[PDB]
């Protein structure tokens, strides 16, 4: 019912893609200013000491720079430098983050670094990755990349073609074609998958590019960064290049209008979500990355040879979550993410676009939002203290956000900025909200039982405190899940275990 | 699924049949064999099984702490109408 | 016990990659001479008619050539140009071959046709894909491609680096790195994962690329291809180039001596094999080759990450079925394929060569080799009677083997030719001495209870005669499987199921 | 798993606790209550609740001629041993 379940101002506008952490990351106007969060010290509302706001002068500090906050573009340079494996983490001598783990994540991330274009940080439309050109002949592997589309392309040259040779494949019906497109998609490697009409309303107002400059690398070839890498290392600063700018014009860089959008999902694995601030919880982080965009371009590719237009899209295009609440995938809890029933919140989002005229799906509500008025759960065990403590969803305004999130929808305001200096602080993705949330469990009989109850009047309220005393994923305080020893053991029998955890 | 897994439930749900059985008789030897008797047993039964069944299902999750405290909530909540069923005969 | 369980003369040698039916399709001596067969007729064997011998004439009926047999490069380019939808099928006009399920197809195979070089006819050192370049600034995507490493690239540059920096990873002993490598294979997407010792015996005695040549297509894209199209199409007949010869030098190609191999496997879908003559069973073979080629990337960067060497490789540098069994992955089948004991034929198998020394896995038997010696149930299914009929493995000699098969090991005789007759006939694989297989069952109770059943010695032909009459996985008879409506209804369930089969 | 896996699999301990104790009963009330006597009545209930498993298996399996093969492969081997009872009794 509806086309969409939480209310929207009349005043809404698209948001800017460009804004956001990871591609404000790279404006050289960010660099400018240190790094501003919404409140300054948050340990009036929690009740708790603030950790998170002492962390950009830690960053600043591991930067090398004395006497001022570490800036936006500083903070995210620096996070991207120690995932990126140029420099090392804070606490590489310790379990969870070693040399074995960092290659473990390093290994995970592999096909979302070579292949994506890294579009963990967005994209511009159709995704662009530099390959280094190897002659057969002698198996001998230039100096000099191209840059060619990588898993994200828009290429739609044979459609027209497909559709002159009269072999367009014609349904009968919607609800037929909506039926094969999800068959389709669950077979091609999808978890979930629901079909939304588009909705100009989750489409970003402004695609851009990052710029990229030659740099050369030690062991001889010149690689391309969006950032002075060398000039980094050697103590010089940080400097960024900007952004190519686009329209969102669906006619010139797709070729299409769009009238329908394919969402899916992928699930991350229990056992490494469990020790989150380690970065086991970011190589299934990486792993999950990979796989949606090795399973987009299946589906781009299916969809092309139906006859019909196709933009596979991962994090570069529109709003996820809007568009997954609005095909039937979950509701949005209090973190901001999307809380599928059987997955919770471990899982990765991903899109395809399409001119295909399909059957849309219906939103669903299982009791999400209600359970979120009262657990207050991930907030507690956010290390940077970025989620809100408020008991109700509200009608964002201007003065309750950012300049990084878009107002005027119903919903829990998130600070980006600490979720960033966190990040730069660990070196690492942290998922402890997602790791903590009470619907982060496994797909069995006891689990599916407890659904029921968070929608049963009376036992609503025991299926929390029971989540929040049985332990589940482990302590929910951020300090104390370190030095209780819960993250070390958790990554020891990780190793140690020869199966992760299925049932 | 599994081997053990089929043969664990199939293993409870003999030892829920044996306890309901247990408790009409006792209530049958006793004279009190009424039907509300006999619900409250069959709801302490009934949360007994659940709390082994819920232990099993944790120990396989590889999540320890809630075997014991499932137990313990479990059992509590089983103890209960055992109460209520011995005050009452 | 003991390095390899089957017994090896002492005339083994090692095979030729480019003796194979799809490496030597690109030979051009095998378009000169019609097709060979082992037996012309292998009605007397079977006693039932047979079907293979008329594929020749019926695959140049196809080609348009009249009055002579189809050729080795002929049948196989036949195939090829079906695969890759330049034709159409021949039962295009029939559920399960339809524009549909071709493009479901297409859209499964897209991996591993544009970004591993099509690995599964085979490749050279490293993989090569061409790609077009894209201007960044204005999303044009030029005409002319470039190579470039594909997934299964050899790049070892950094290793050199991270060893003269101390940041190598050190083990204590052999048996926690075969624990780790286990660990992280498991995680990258792996279902099964063993170690084997490197032996030289599984590594092929020539590594060859195929010559390219480009060819321009009326899109207005210039297409590298290995025959001539255009030429084809146009009805001039089919040619070939030849092929580019490496020496199997490790140091040369890969920079390292191997010692170690990891051995991996990927499950199927069991729904779609079921389908097996169709190209949902295709499809489902495709998405493996993607998903096989994915894990090995990510598992390459992880053991480079760690310190150590490490060559990803798919169906190109050695073969792969000797070598799990070396792994402890599973036996070998009537069918000459690794029959695990979860997934029985029904997986893909990759493998991964590194210089790190890790602890090796032991040979396994849980009864395969028996059941095989009695049920000779794929060879009954196979549509082009390629499987033996014999009772007992032997020794094979060269008078048991064509050119293409590599003798002096205790086995059953499959012939290639046949098989890939049917695929050029049929336009798909063919995967029915996977889907008919007895081991070829999902992982439940009942299952695992009538594997212990077949080493019982009572209950054993019990389980294998309940496995033949309770229909599991669809008629034995090749011809049946259609005309019965098995396959037609099968694809039509499969599109009208939301879920697949997993229990 | 499921939800309602684990309920058909109690319910299947269930019928073949009440199914030997019927078998016993009845040898008790024949006078012929012998160990053997009582092996064999637990081999057919044995015999009988595989099929049903196996039929439900088959049936999650979505292989539906499995079920009726089962059922009547396993129903004729729970049969000759409550035959031999009978015949015995
Ligand atoms: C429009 C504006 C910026 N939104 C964006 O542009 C999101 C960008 C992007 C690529 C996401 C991919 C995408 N294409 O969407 C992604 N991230 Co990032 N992320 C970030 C970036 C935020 C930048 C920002 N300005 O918010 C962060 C570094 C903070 C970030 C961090 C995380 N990220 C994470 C994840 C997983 C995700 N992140 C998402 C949201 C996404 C969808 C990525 C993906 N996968 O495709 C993940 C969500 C998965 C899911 N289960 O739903 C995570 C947990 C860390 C990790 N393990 O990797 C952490 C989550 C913290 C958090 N709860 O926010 C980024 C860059 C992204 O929204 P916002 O600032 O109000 O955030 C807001 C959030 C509210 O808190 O819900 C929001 N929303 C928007 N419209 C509507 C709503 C919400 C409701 C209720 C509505 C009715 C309408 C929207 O998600
Ligand atoms: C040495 C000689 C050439 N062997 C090779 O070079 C293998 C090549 C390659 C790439 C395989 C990948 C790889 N890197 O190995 C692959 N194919 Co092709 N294939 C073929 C090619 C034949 C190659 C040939 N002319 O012999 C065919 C078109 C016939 C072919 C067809 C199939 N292929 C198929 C599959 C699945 C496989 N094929 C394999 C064997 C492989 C391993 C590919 C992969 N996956 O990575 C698949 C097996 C998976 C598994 N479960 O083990 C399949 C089923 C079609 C499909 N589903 O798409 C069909 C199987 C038919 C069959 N039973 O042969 C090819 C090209 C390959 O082998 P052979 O003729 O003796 O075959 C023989 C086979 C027994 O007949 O096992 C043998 N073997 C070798 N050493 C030892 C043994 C056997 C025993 C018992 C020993 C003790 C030692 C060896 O495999
Ligand atoms: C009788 C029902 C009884 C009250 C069930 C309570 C069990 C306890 C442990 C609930 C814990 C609990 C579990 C186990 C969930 O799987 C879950 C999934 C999604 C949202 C909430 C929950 C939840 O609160
Ligand atoms: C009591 C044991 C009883 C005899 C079990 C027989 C069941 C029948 C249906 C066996 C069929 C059968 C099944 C069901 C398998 O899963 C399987 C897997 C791997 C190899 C063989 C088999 C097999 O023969
Ligand atoms: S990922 Fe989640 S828990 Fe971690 S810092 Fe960001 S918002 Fe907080
Ligand atoms: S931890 Fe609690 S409040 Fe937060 S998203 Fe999960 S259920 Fe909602
Ligand atoms: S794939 Fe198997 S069944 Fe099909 S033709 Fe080849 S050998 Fe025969
Ligand atoms: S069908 Fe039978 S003989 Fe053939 S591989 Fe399978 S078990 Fe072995």
């Amino acid at each position: 019912t509806s086309e969409f379940p939480y209310k929207v101002d009349a005043k809404y506008q698209r948001y800017n893609s460009l804004k956001n952490f990871f591609e404000k990351t790279f404006d050289p106007e960010a660099n400018k200013t240190p790094i501003k969060f919404h409140y300054d010290d948050v340990s009036k509302i929690t009740g708790k000491k603030d950790t998170g706001k002492d962390l950009p002068t830690l960053n600043a500090e591991r930067l090398g720079i004395k006497g001022r906050p570490a800036t936006h573009t500083e903070t995210s340079i620096l996070f991207h430098t120690q995932h990126l494996g140029a420099m090392l983490t804070q606490r590489h001598n310790e379990t969870g983050w070693t040399g074995l783990d960092e290659a473990l994540n390093a290994g995970a991330w592999a096909v979302e670094f070579d292949y994506s274009g890294f579009n963990a940080t967005g994209g511009g439309p159709g995704s662009v990755i530099p390959l280094y050109p190897i002659n057969p002949m002698t198996n001998e592997i230039a100096n000099e990349p191209v840059m060619v589309p990588g898993l994200y392309n828009w290429d739609n040259i044979d459609v027209e073609s497909v559709r002159q040779q009269g072999q367009q494949w014609k349904f009968e019906s919607k609800e037929e074609a909506s039926k094969i497109v999800k068959k389709a998609t669950r077979l091609l490697g999808a978890d979930l998958v629901g079909i939304a009409p588009y909705d100009e309303r989750w489409t970003y107002s402004t695609w851009g590019r990052k710029i990229y400059k030659p740099c050369k690398m030690p062991n001889g070839r010149t690689k391309y960064l969006p950032w002075d890498l060398p000039k980094m290392l050697s103590g010089g600063g940080v400097e960024v290049f900007g952004h190519a700018k686009f329209e969102p014009d669906w006619e010139k860089y797709a070729g299409f209008k769009p009238k329908s959008v394919i969402v899916f999902v992928l699930e991350e694995d229990y056992e490494a979500i469990r020790t989150s601030p380690s970065v086991i919880s970011s190589a299934t982080v990486g792993k999950s990355y990979s796989n949606m965009a090795e399973v987009a371009y299946k589906i781009a590719v299916f969809l092309r040879k139906l006859g019909y237009y196709a933009a596979p899209c991962g994090n570069d295009t529109g709003i996820s979550v809007p568009m997954a609440v609005q095909a039937g995938l979950g509701e949005a809890g209090r973190n901001g993410l999307l809380i599928t029933q059987k997955f919770g919140p471990r899982h990765r989002i991903a899109k395809v676009y399409t001119d295909l005229e399909l059957a849309p799906d219906k939103p669903r509500k299982f009791g999400v939002r209600e359970f979120c008025r009262l657990c207050k759960k991930c907030a507690d065990a956010c290390p940077a203290q970025a989620i809100s403590h408020e008991k109700d969803p509200k009608v964002l305004q201007p003065e309750d956000c950012e300049v990084a999130e878009n107002p005027y929808t119903e919903k829990w305001h998130l600070d980006s900025n600490r979720c960033g200096s966190f990040w730069a602080y660990n070196g690492s993705p942290c998922s402890n909200c997602v790791a903590v949330c009470s619907w982060n469990k496994v797909e069995t009989w006891n689990h599916d039982v407890a659904r029921i109850a968070t929608q049963i009047p009376l036992l609503q309220d025991a299926a929390r405190k029971f989540d929040e005393w049985f332990g589940y994923n482990g302590p929910v305080n951020p300090d104390e899940r370190l030095e209780s020893g819960y993250v070390q053991n958790m990554v020891k029998d990780f190793w140690n275990n020869p199966e992760s955890i299925k049932q | 699924m599994n081997i053990y897994d089929v043969l664990i439930w199939m293993a409870l749900g003999m030892t829920a049949l044996l306890i309901q059985y247990g408790i009409w008789r006792y209530l049958k030897g006793k004279g009190k064999d009424t039907i509300p008797l006999q619900i409250c047993g069959f709801l302490a039964n009934f949360f007994f099984i659940f709390a082994l069944a819920w232990g099993y299902s944790s120990f396989s999750e590889r999540e320890y702490q809630a075997i014991g405290m499932g137990f313990i909530f479990f059992g509590g909540t089983a103890l209960i109408p055992a109460i209520i069923t011995y005050r009452l005969a």
